[PDB]
């Protein structure tokens, strides 16, 4: 389990809970894994892209000017050989994995800055969440633009695309969950879901059933098909930042302002 | 009202 | 019958008062007033 | 059960009527599509 | 044939449904037609 | 291969009939070429540019209406054959038959 | 006896110019050599709307379902409602009765439930603005298509109102020997529980080929959603070059599938209306049938339809013969005097055809 924070990237160990490696970092905001799990890739707030591997324990890559902003947000293919990241100098940037370096390959620029960029499992759609409320849909291996999401009060933090690419989740600082159909762009369901802006949202891999943490400090794990919460989970004590599910969708883990870690096994 | 559908299909 | 027009502007939440000097203020006499870190942190 | 029944014709045969009426003494003496507009909005 | 007068109503559950629709609009404004002191 | 007398011939089927010259109605929409090759065809407009830009009485104006159709009628007829007149009028009165 | 027919192949125009005719007509090996052989759903569907508008039609289908008797009897027409099987839009069943409608007893005032639009049959405006004009032409003052609900594939919901107020004893005899000149273009672009930004983007496609024309464009923007967009999310365009001067019509109308772009589309509508206009003399291809069988129906006397060579198809021929079958008219075709073009004239005798339901 890698976690960011500002200053630090800590690497841990899911069954002893126990820190292996420190590396120090910026102002990380979105990490990564790549294939394999021996590196790691972070977008700092500087514009900093940067990455680590673990065996070496030290910093292989810097690439100082990613962006011209902050990168909120960074996204990597199934393959592993690509990676987009969103900035919030409002522009889309395309990398390749090349033998361990990042070449800059494309830029794509956008009207509004960039909170959120996701890539199907499928790798067939690109999620692009911006400031002016919307959520635009690409064709990736085009980059067409193919829809435009609308509906949200306020920006859009968070995106997740299913398993089969059919349902798309947003989460926005209005405290709402809609549950796009990505045939048409309609929304199926629009949830009330949080009583805060609702920091992430998840697709339990292989199910359409949803994880999301708000800055009212509850997960909250949902159906993906009957709309209904399955489990309201309170622990944390403030805002929950991050959460992350794993592969076989067996845990869940969630972070949170008050420095705890929390491990959701399925029982 | 005069006529109408015969259907005879099995 | 004053009285019961001033508490239905202060009631209601869409209305801004312009003075003479042509500033915006509130009902109650208060000046009426998203950022991506703001919103992401 | 059938006298509910006749009456409820007979008074539409009867509005009808006079429906028909007002209308030959209207006479004697635009656009079309235009509630479609209305139905989009719901 | 035709009958000589009104029919007595038959009280179906639209009929019902309808004037219980009546009555809960009237409550929900306070619309009620009962006698106050002079 | 005049089509005229091609369309009236059973035995040669209709695609037949369009080929020595040169599907069903239930499909409302007709045949069109395919999206690309019509997008390369209409790059540009040119091609259809030429298609876009007293009687006194009420009883003679009618009575002109009617003489003025009779007139279509003579004229379409005289420029038929008289093989092909008979086909579409038929045997005109005066006839002996 | 009964005049034999042949197959599935031109099943409503058949039955169609039959119940015009009143000539009794034997319909045999439909679909046989199928797995599933016979009628489908929607045929026998559109045999009971027959019914509900005619009075003493014999209609015989076989125990195996591969020939139909039709007898047919006089229109009366009347107020009804059809619901449309999902297999077919409203449109296959309301084109069919534009034939019919101006010479009933009584008023057509038929609503029609289910799909409005699919990819192969005539959707809500090819009819409002592309074959309903051209009745007008010959004669049919008053008829309107009502749009209540929009039900896009495949759950639908829609929900159309054809109403013909005129009765008419015939149409009038057709003399077009010229090529009309397109004064505008206009359409609609529509969406149904959908977001606005798709008609925008069909139009923004639609503007984009036509923008070289020097004519004005002005496509509506027709944005359905709440309760009367139907169950389904669609969208699609129809496209309509118009020619003010004497009132005829030429269009295009393509829908939306799962997973397509609206400016594709858009541009794709956009070409077709122009490749339909090259195609075309005095009406379209799509609206050409209609045109014929109007001419048919005439008094005792010559109309003249200018039709370009494009126009003579496989479609073209099967339409004259099957009218020759039923009426025994034969349509003469002759050349335009013109060398700028190949156009032929269409001359057709009408039959003396008159509308006997109607009291007097």
């Amino acid at each position: 389990l890698a976690t960011a924070s500002n200053g630090s990237l800590k690497i841990w160990n899911i069954k002893t809970h126990k820190c292996i490696r420190t590396f120090e970092c910026g102002y990380a905001l979105t990490c990564k894994f790549l294939p394999g799990g021996l590196l790691v890739i972070l977008g700092t707030r500087n514009g900093e892209l940067q990455l680590f591997d673990l065996a070496s324990s030290s910093l292989l890559d810097t690439i100082e000017d990613a962006h011209d902003a902050a990168i909120w947000s960074l996204d990597l293919t199934s393959d592993g050989k690509r990676l987009v990241t969103g900035s919030a100098d409002k522009t889309v940037k395309f990398w390749d994995f090349k033998v361990l370096k990042l070449h800059h390959d494309t830029t794509l620029e956008l009207t509004d800055d960039i909170l959120c960029v996701r890539v199907s499992p499928d790798d067939r759609y690109l999620a692009i969440s911006l400031l002016d409320n919307t959520v635009k849909v690409f064709f990736l291996d085009s980059m067409k633009f193919y829809l435009s999401l609308y509906g949200h009060k306020l920006p859009v933090l968070s995106i997740d695309i299913s398993f089969d690419s059919k349902m798309i989740i947003t989460s926005s600082a209005d405290k709402n969950i809609k549950i796009w159909g990505l045939d048409f762009g309609d929304c199926h369901k629009s949830l009330f879901a949080h009583q805060d802006s609702i920091m992430n949202v998840k697709f339990l891999p292989q199910s359409h059933n949803f994880f999301s943490c708000s800055k009212d400090a509850v997960v909250k794990y949902w159906d993906g098909e009957k709309f209904e919460c399955i489990q309201k989970l309170y622990a944390h004590q403030s805002e929950v930042w991050a959460l992350a599910v794993a592969t076989d969708g067996g845990f869940v883990v969630s972070s949170s302002h008050d420095h705890s870690i929390r491990i959701w096994e399925e029982t | 009202k005069r006529g109408g559908v015969i259907d005879k299909r099995f | 019958k004053r009285n019961d027009v001033v508490d239905t502007l202060s009631k209601a939440k869409n209305i801004t008062v312009i003075n003479q000097k042509g500033e915006k203020k509130d009902v109650s006499g208060k000046t009426k007033k998203p950022d991506s870190t703001n919103i992401k942190l | 059960f059938e006298a509910r029944q006749r009456i409820e014709e007979k008074n539409k045969e009867s509005s009808d009527y006079h429906a028909k009426m007002a209308h030959i003494v209207n006479t004697i003496n635009k656009n079309k599509y235009e509630r479609e507009r209305k139905l989009r909005g719901g | 044939f035709d009958r000589t007068a009104k029919p007595v109503p038959v009280i179906t559950s639209e009929v019902t449904e309808s004037l219980e629709d009546m009555i809960r609009r009237r409550i929900q404004d306070s619309n009620f037609d009962d006698l106050q002191r002079r | 291969w005049n089509i005229g007398k091609l369309i009236y011939m059973d035995n040669i089927s209709p695609e037949e009939c369009i080929r020595r010259w040169r599907v069903d109605l239930e499909k409302f929409v007709p045949y069109f070429d395919t999206f690309e090759k019509l997008a390369k065809k209409w790059k540009s407009v040119d091609a259809i540019k030429e298609r876009f830009l007293e009687y006194d009485t009420w009883y003679e104006l009618q009575k002109a209406k009617i003489s003025k159709q009779l007139e279509i009628n003579n004229i379409e007829y005289q420029e038929m054959t008289p093989e092909q007149r008979q086909r579409i009028e038929g045997f005109k009165a005066g006839s002996y038959v | 006896k009964y005049t034999t027919f042949q197959g599935s192949q031109n099943f409503r125009l058949r039955i169609v110019l039959a119940t015009l005719s009143g000539k009794p007509i034997k319909i045999e090996k439909i679909r046989s050599g199928d797995l599933n052989p016979g009628l489908k759903d929607y045929e026998v569907s559109f045999l009971r709307l027959i019914e509900s508008v005619t009075n003493g039609s014999v209609i015989e289908i076989s125990y195996t379902g591969t020939t139909v008797i039709y007898r047919p009897g006089i229109i009366v027409g009347g107020a009804s409602t059809h619901i449309c099987p999902s297999s077919k839009p409203v449109g296959y069943f309301v084109e069919p009765m534009l034939y019919l409608a101006p010479f009933s007893k009584k008023k057509f005032s038929i609503l029609f439930k289910g799909i409005t639009a699919s990819h192969n049959d005539a959707g809500i405006e090819a009819i409002k603005w592309g074959l309903m004009p051209v009745m007008e032409k010959f004669g049919v003052r008053e008829c309107a298509l009502h749009t209540l609900k929009r039900g896009s594939p495949p759950l639908g919901g829609g929900e159309v109102h054809l109403v013909v107020d005129s009765l008419i004893a015939q149409p009038i005899t057709m003399h077009e020997i010229d090529r009309p000149i397109i004064s505008s273009i206009t359409g609609v672009a529509y969406s149904t529980r959908v977001s606005p930004s798709l008609v925008n983007r069909m139009i923004d496609g639609a503007k984009k080929v036509l923008k070289n024309l020097q004519c004005e464009v002005n496509i509506t923007a027709d944005v359905w959603r709440g309760e009367n967009s139907g169950k389904s999310p669609g969208w699609g365009i129809t496209l309509v070059a118009q020619s003010k001067q004497k009132g005829w019509s030429y269009f295009a109308e393509d829908i939306g599938d799962a997973g397509s772009i609206p400016e594709e589309l858009g541009e794709k509508v956009a070409c077709q209306l122009l490749e339909e206009i090259s195609k075309s003399a005095a009406v379209g291809r799509n609206q050409l049938p209609l045109a014929i069988v109007y001419m048919v129906i005439g008094k005792e006397d010559i109309g003249r339809l200018r039709i370009n060579k494009e126009q003579i198809d496989e479609r073209f021929i099967i339409l004259l013969r099957d009218i020759k079958k039923i009426f025994n008219t034969e349509v003469f075709l002759k050349p335009v005097d013109e060398a700028d073009n190949e156009d032929m004239i269409a001359t057709i005798k009408g039959i003396g055809f008159t509308n006997t339901s109607k009291k007097i």
